[PDB]
């Protein structure tokens, strides 16, 4: 059953918003992190609430 | 609060309502480009390197658009809006205006 | 007919050009696009699967990225300006006083084009690569000009410093085309003037400007003779003074004849 | 009377498409009737050229405008430096 | 033509008179502006200047202080610059006959 | 039992996402069996879910992969041999030179046969005796001694795949494409192993000094880091490492010549003694038609320095001059004239002979 519930619902998961890889340059005390996506510049962006 | 603060938190309350009117208006963003040839029409070059032939803005006379000049163009269909003061080197020689 | 031709013309739309990088299957090929991203594309039922193989250049619908038709090979715009040059004719006795150097140049260029049977008799591999050098103003360009309007072979004319570009390695792509163009239309001649610009000494301690030159020079060495030998392609250098040319280029064998014009 | 009305009606539809702004390109080669242009957005398109803009005018590298919405050779541009 | 001599005799002045009187196209150029730090952007400028001169023909190109395109006498194995060199040799190919040198006169000072 | 049939039928449906068009990525490295890291050929990295029931054994070693354009999902895999810019020559482009056309340099022939040939045919010998196998081979020498021509001969005999790249194929114009060329070239060798990689001239890529400010330099540094990284990965394959030549030795990056990467250094001399000179004259002259009056022994004494490429030119010149006289054979008059031209070697005692 784990298989067939997964195959049918898999098509809706594969319309992904994608993902990126950065690297922590430095943090700040607003809970935000400066990370660099390598080809482009750097971005200050916040963590999800859970981590 | 002391997060996303950079002011005395007293004139920034009023500034908060003023920035909502500027965000709705398209004074910005204006993508900064430069003219390469005036065609009696202009030949504009964007920084992301792709060239365009544009028209004219309702803001400005054609008398003020000059050779090589820096000009701001629309975010969308590129049209000349505002002439800008020239020179991008000023960042060492501007530091020595005493 | 012309103003109705615009209405019908607006129904057509551009097609992103690529080239077949490698046949995966008979249904789907891999094409590399001129924009950049490699794709896996479909085929039309009209197009012969036997002409679609590695190297041929195709075009694509921008709607689906499916192969619309085969295209012949296309000559870069730089290499078209180099063939454009040469206008009118200059007589070949109109160069005079140097009648001996004209004959030693024909021993390399005229002879192995017509009669490679004579060089086959002795058993010697034909000479290629001629270096013209002498005091400035002696006529080293005049000699090349007259002989390129006369002989009738395809003729690329190239100012040595005119093929440098700002963008990284774009200067590398040009020199490869000139040899690819020449290898195709053969028999052909490539003539380069004032080759101190890119035949400069070794260096490797100077700036980044010097390091880019080192990359086109390294390439030009392996294009004349590496694994693959030129065919009926002949290469003529002209220089003001041979002393400031890199020793790997000047070298006997790479440029066989070193004609001094006094 | 009908020939004068044809050239005014088709010209209202040419003027709608000629609308500014429009991308710039140059012509890497005329197949010769086809133009392969290399646009200033650094890609390449093949197309059956607009028969109004002659193959005679076009010589490799010369500047041409191109309609940005759909790649057609809209006009010929003056050479500039 | 070339103008050479001691500073202050009026080589620049004399060219200025010629510009206003002949009502030919006068393309002022300065030899250090031509030299450029990008790799090969200085060569592209020479060819564009003579190509513009064909359209407006006939023309006069007045070059100032040709010492910024200096002299070719280096060949060291340690550095050597070889930038000023490249744009000077591009200038010689436009002075040659392939490029029409009969519509374009050159005043060098 | 009825659910085993529907799992098949419901699995045909995810397989139908694979369609024209696709954009090509390259599987960089795993992090899970339901997620991995790809690097598109657009220049962007992505972290995307893998499609169920795909080979998890073949993804891990760097391989090309297919993405779906409008999400970058990894919908299926491509073969390891495919998506290679530069493919194995040899079909009929293999050069005509052989060990027979080559002359002297007998020491060098033996070294390189021991460096390249013997490891492929017999890996066992090296392990038994307990010597470390010579891995990468380097060729230095002053221009024109027959570095490349000794490698042509080796392309014929081996009967192992052969990948031939100039040093300027690696400099790209767009972005990250330099790193993308190296990654392909080493995988392609491992795939059709055993295999020889040859970079004609690697000198410009292996330079010693970087400004690290200009864009051009910052892009070469990436190509040079990748080469060094995958040079140690090559170990414990049947593959013999990259064999590469440079006519310069002072400009090389010494990070290549550390041990565990390039190990064996071949020398090609410029100096020719009298025995080794006659050997080169012998092979060029046996192909050509000469009078029996002409003799090579007259030549060898005059010059005390000469190299295999200057000799090549002299024979061309004597055989080009024979055409002006209209002589089938190279007569000893032509041979002598041609000797005195394309030698020189006088800059130091030319008019300064009073130093003795
Ligand atoms: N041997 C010659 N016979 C007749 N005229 C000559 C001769 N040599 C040069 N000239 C004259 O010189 C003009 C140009 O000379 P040319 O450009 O060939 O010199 P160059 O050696 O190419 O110069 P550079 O070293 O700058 O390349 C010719 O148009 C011609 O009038
Ligand atoms: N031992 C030899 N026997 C026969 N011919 C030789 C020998 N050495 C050199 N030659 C001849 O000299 C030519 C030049 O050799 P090659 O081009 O391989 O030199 P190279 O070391 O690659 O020089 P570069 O520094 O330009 O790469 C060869 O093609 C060959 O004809
Ligand atoms: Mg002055
Ligand atoms: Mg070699």
């Amino acid at each position: 059953n784990d298989k067939v519930r997964f195959i049918k619902d898999e098509l809706r998961l594969l319309q992904e918003p994608g993902s990126y890889v950065g690297e922590v340059i430095k943090i700040v005390s607003d809970k935000k992190v400066l990370v660099k996506v390598q080809p482009e510049g750097k971005y200050i962006v916040d963590v999800a609430k859970d981590i | 609060g002391v997060k996303e603060s950079d002011t005395g938190l007293a004139p920034s309350h009023l500034w908060d309502i003023m920035g909502d009117r500027q965000r709705l208006g398209e004074e910005h963003p204006l993508q900064v480009a430069r003219c390469t040839k005036i065609i009696k029409k202009y030949v504009i070059n964007l920084k992301q390197i792709a060239k365009f032939v544009v028209g004219l803005g309702e803001r400005v006379s054609p008398t003020d658009i000059e050779e090589g000049m820096r000009v701001g163009v629309d975010r969308s269909k590129y049209n000349i809006e505002l002439p800008l003061p020239p020179r991008i080197d000023p960042s060492v020689t501007m530091m020595t205006v005493e | 007919d012309k103003t109705e031709n615009d209405i019908k013309a607006l129904q057509s739309i551009g097609q992103l050009i690529g080239e077949v990088m490698k046949e995966l299957s008979e249904e789907k090929y891999i094409v590399k696009a001129s924009s950049g991203p490699r794709y896996i594309v479909g085929v039309r039922n009209s197009v012969d699967r036997s002409k679609l193989k590695k190297g041929v250049r195709v075009t694509l619908d921008i709607t689906t990225l499916t192969i619309m038709r085969i295209l012949p090979r296309e000559t870069d715009p730089l290499v078209y300006n180099m063939t454009s040059f040469e206008q009118g004719e200059i007589t070949f006795d109109g160069i005079g006083g140097l009648t001996e150097q004209i004959r030693e140049l024909r021993e390399v260029i005229e002879l192995p084009l017509k009669n490679p049977e004579i060089f086959q008799r002795v058993g010697i591999k034909p000479p290629k690569g001629v270096l013209l050098y002498g005091p400035p103003g002696t006529g080293k360009t005049l000699l090349a000009k007259a002989v390129a309007a006369t002989i009738g072979a395809n003729f690329i004319f190239s100012p040595a410093s005119g093929i440098v570009d700002k963008y990284i390695g774009e200067s590398a792509r040009i020199i490869r085309e000139m040899f690819a163009y020449a290898k195709e239309h053969e028999p052909c001649i490539i003539f380069m003037d004032e080759v101190d610009a890119i035949g400069g000494r070794r260096f490797s301690e100077g700036t980044s400007a010097d390091r880019e030159i080192q990359r086109t020079l390294m390439e030009l060495l392996t294009q004349m003779d590496g694994f693959d030998n030129l065919g009926q392609t002949k290469i003529i250098m002209a220089t003001n003074r041979p002393d400031t040319l890199d020793p790997a280029l000047l070298r006997p064998g790479r440029l066989d004849r070193k004609v001094e014009i006094p | 009377n009908v020939m004068l009305e044809k050239i005014k009606d088709n010209k209202e539809k040419i003027k709608n498409n000629r609308q500014l702004p429009y991308l710039v390109a140059n012509v890497v080669e005329v197949m010769d009737k086809a133009a392969v242009v290399k646009t200033s957005s650094r890609q390449t398109v093949f197309l059956p050229m607009v028969g109004l803009v002659d193959p005679d005018k076009l010589k490799p590298n010369d500047l041409v405008g191109v309609n940005k919405d759909s790649y057609l050779i809209l006009d010929t541009l003056p050479s500039e430096f | 033509a070339l103008m050479y001599g001691p500073p202050g005799t009026g080589k620049t002045l004399l060219a200025r008179a010629c510009a206003a009187q002949t009502n030919a196209t006068f393309l002022k150029l300065a030899a250090p502006q031509l030299v450029q730090m990008y790799i090969g952007e200085g060569a592209k400028l020479v060819r564009d200047a003579f190509a513009l001169a064909k359209e407006k023909a006939p023309t006069i190109i007045f070059i100032d202080e040709l010492d910024a395109i200096g002299t070719k006498r280096f060949d060291s194995e340690k550095s050597g610059d070889r930038e000023v060199q490249r744009t000077m040799l591009e200038l010689l190919n436009q002075l040659d006959g392939f490029s029409s040198d009969d519509r374009v006169k050159v005043l060098a000072a | 039992r009825h659910l085993k049939r529907e799992l098949k039928r419901a699995q045909e449906e995810v397989k139908r996402i694979q369609s024209v068009p696709l954009v090509i990525g390259q599987f960089l490295e795993p992090i899970d069996q339901n997620t991995g890291i790809v690097s598109s050929t657009t220049g962007m990295s992505y972290v995307v879910r893998i499609l169920s029931t795909l080979d998890r054994e073949l993804l891990k070693p760097s391989m090309s992969v297919a993405l779906h354009r409008h999400s970058n999902a990894l919908v299926d895999i491509l073969p390891p041999d495919s998506d290679s810019s530069i493919s194995v020559m040899g079909e009929n482009e293999k050069p005509d030179v052989t060990y027979a056309d080559v002359g002297g340099l007998d020491m060098q022939k033996q070294e390189i046969r021991e460096a390249v040939e013997l490891p492929l045919v017999q890996a066992d010998l090296y392990e038994q005796i307990g010597i470390d196998p010579p891995r990468g081979v380097l060729l230095y020498g002053p221009p024109g001694t027959g570095k490349t021509m000794l490698v042509k001969a080796v392309a014929n005999s081996t009967k192992a795949a052969f990948i031939r790249v100039n040093g300027s194929e690696f400099v790209h114009k767009y972005l990250g494409e330099g790193p993308r060329m190296v990654r392909d070239v080493f995988r392609l060798a491992r795939e059709n192993a055993p295999s020889i990689i040859f970079i004609d001239e690697v000198d410009s890529i292996a330079t010693k000094r970087f400004d690290a400010q200009t864009g051009s330099d910052r892009e070469v540094q990436r190509i040079l880091i990748e080469l060094l990284t995958q040079m140690d990965g090559f170990d414990q394959s049947t593959n013999v490492k990259v064999i590469m030549a440079t006519n310069r030795a002072d400009t090389l990056d010494p990070a290549l010549l550390r041990p565990g990467r390039l190990d064996r250094k071949i020398e090609f001399p410029s100096l020719r003694d009298r025995r080794e000179r006659r050997l080169i004259f012998g092979t060029i002259a046996s192909k050509m038609s000469l009078a029996p009056e002409a003799d090579l022994d007259s030549l060898i004494i005059r010059n005390d320095s000469l190299s295999g490429a200057v000799i090549a030119a002299i024979m061309q010149e004597a055989g080009l001059r024979a055409v002006r006289k209209n002589r089938y054979v190279i007569l000893q008059s032509d041979l002598e004239e041609a000797y005195a031209t394309q030698v020189k070697t006088d800059n130091t005692v030319d008019k300064f002979d009073f130093y003795k």
